[PDB]
């Protein structure tokens, strides 16, 4: 059930450039530490709940 | 001074977090250097910046200048430059035997071309003239090319800049 | 176009700076020179699309 993302911003550099590449270096950063996190607490919930259904059960 | 795109050469600075200042023998030949100012005070004497080389007129000329300087070793080198916006065009001809003259700082990636515009500024600390710093970044095996015809100020040497986990915050 | 002795790299020193100017529909074009000027041979189709691009080996 994944999403289409053909195209993005340039997520690799090989240059310094001042405060437009710093911000996209930010936003990447921050969107990949929000999704890390949002998956450990998913799977986190899964496995929670899915010990605890084969229990109730 | 006023920077253009002050923001972001105050991020690359702040992010290397190494002053290592390295002089290099420039081959500046046919102008006087070591200008003098008076609003800058070392020593209850006229002075100017330390790491910026002030260039002026020598034997009321000007010559046009070509300089290099190869980056050999495994490590990219910046350079910190300005030109200088002077305040009328008789404090123009003052200092230099150009009154418009164009600067170009090139490497093999990329080049720079500015245009000093002269210009009556309000006068803050009793002096209308202003300096603009740009800077340029050398990559390793790629050299540094500096042409000028006037309105420059050069560099004495190069930072080390390098990646680091340095930082800048404002406080008090 | 600012004259410059740039260093020299495949035995020339000169440059070319490239640009590009879209054209909506019902507008016109209008180039209007003096020199230094290297012209299209016609244009390219801009649209929208499902296409990127990426750097690999
Ligand atoms: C253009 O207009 C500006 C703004 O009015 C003028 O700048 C101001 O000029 C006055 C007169 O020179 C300055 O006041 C006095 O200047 C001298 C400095 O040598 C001195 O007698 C006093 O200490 C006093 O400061 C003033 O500072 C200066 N700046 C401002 C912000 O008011 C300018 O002179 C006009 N003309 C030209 C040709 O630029
Ligand atoms: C301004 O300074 C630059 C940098 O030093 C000079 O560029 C370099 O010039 C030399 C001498 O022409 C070049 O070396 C030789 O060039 C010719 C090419 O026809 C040929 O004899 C050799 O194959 C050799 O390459 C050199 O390539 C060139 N570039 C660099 C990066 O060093 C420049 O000539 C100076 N003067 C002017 C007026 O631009
Ligand atoms: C640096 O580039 C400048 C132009 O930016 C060159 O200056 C020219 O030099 C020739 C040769 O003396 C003069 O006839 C022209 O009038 C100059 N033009 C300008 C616009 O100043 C200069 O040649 C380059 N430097 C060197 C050392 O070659
Ligand atoms: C320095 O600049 C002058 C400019 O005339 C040039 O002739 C000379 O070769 C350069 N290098 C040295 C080491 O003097
Ligand atoms: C300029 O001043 C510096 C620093 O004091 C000195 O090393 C250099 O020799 C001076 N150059 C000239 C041309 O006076
Ligand atoms: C300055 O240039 C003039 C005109 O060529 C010459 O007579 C004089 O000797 C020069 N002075 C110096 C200090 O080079």
């Amino acid at each position: 059930k994944t999403n289409e993302k053909f195209h993005q911003i340039e997520k690799e550099f090989s240059e310094v450039e001042g405060r437009i590449q710093d911000l996209e270096k930010y936003v990447e950063d921050t969107k990949i530490d929000l999704w890390s996190y949002n998956a450990e607490l998913l799977v986190a919930l899964e496995n929670q709940h899915t010990i605890d259904l084969t229990d109730s059960e | 001074y006023d920077v253009p795109d002050y923001a972001s050469l105050r991020s690359l600075v702040a992010s290397s977090g190494t002053l290592e200042f390295k002089n290099e023998s420039f081959n500046w030949t046919g102008v006087t250097q070591n200008g003098t100012s008076s609003a800058c005070i070392r020593g209850s004497s006229s002075s100017f910046f330390s790491r910026l080389n002030w260039l002026t007129h020598l034997n009321y000329t000007y010559p046009a200048l070509n300089v290099t300087m190869p980056n050999n070793e495994q490590f990219d080198k910046l350079y910190i430059w300005g030109v200088h916006h002077p305040g009328t065009d008789k404090d123009q001809i003052f200092l230099y035997a150009q009154s418009s003259g164009r600067i170009t700082v090139s490497t093999k990636r990329s080049q720079q071309a500015v245009i000093p515009n002269i210009g009556s500024r309000p006068r803050i600390r009793d002096i209308p003239s202003r300096i603009s710093i740009y800077w340029t970044i050398v990559k390793p095996g790629d050299i540094l090319l500096i042409n000028s015809t006037g309105n420059l100020i050069a560099p004495r040497g190069y930072f080390k800049i390098r990646s680091g986990k340095s930082s800048i915050m404002r406080s008090d």
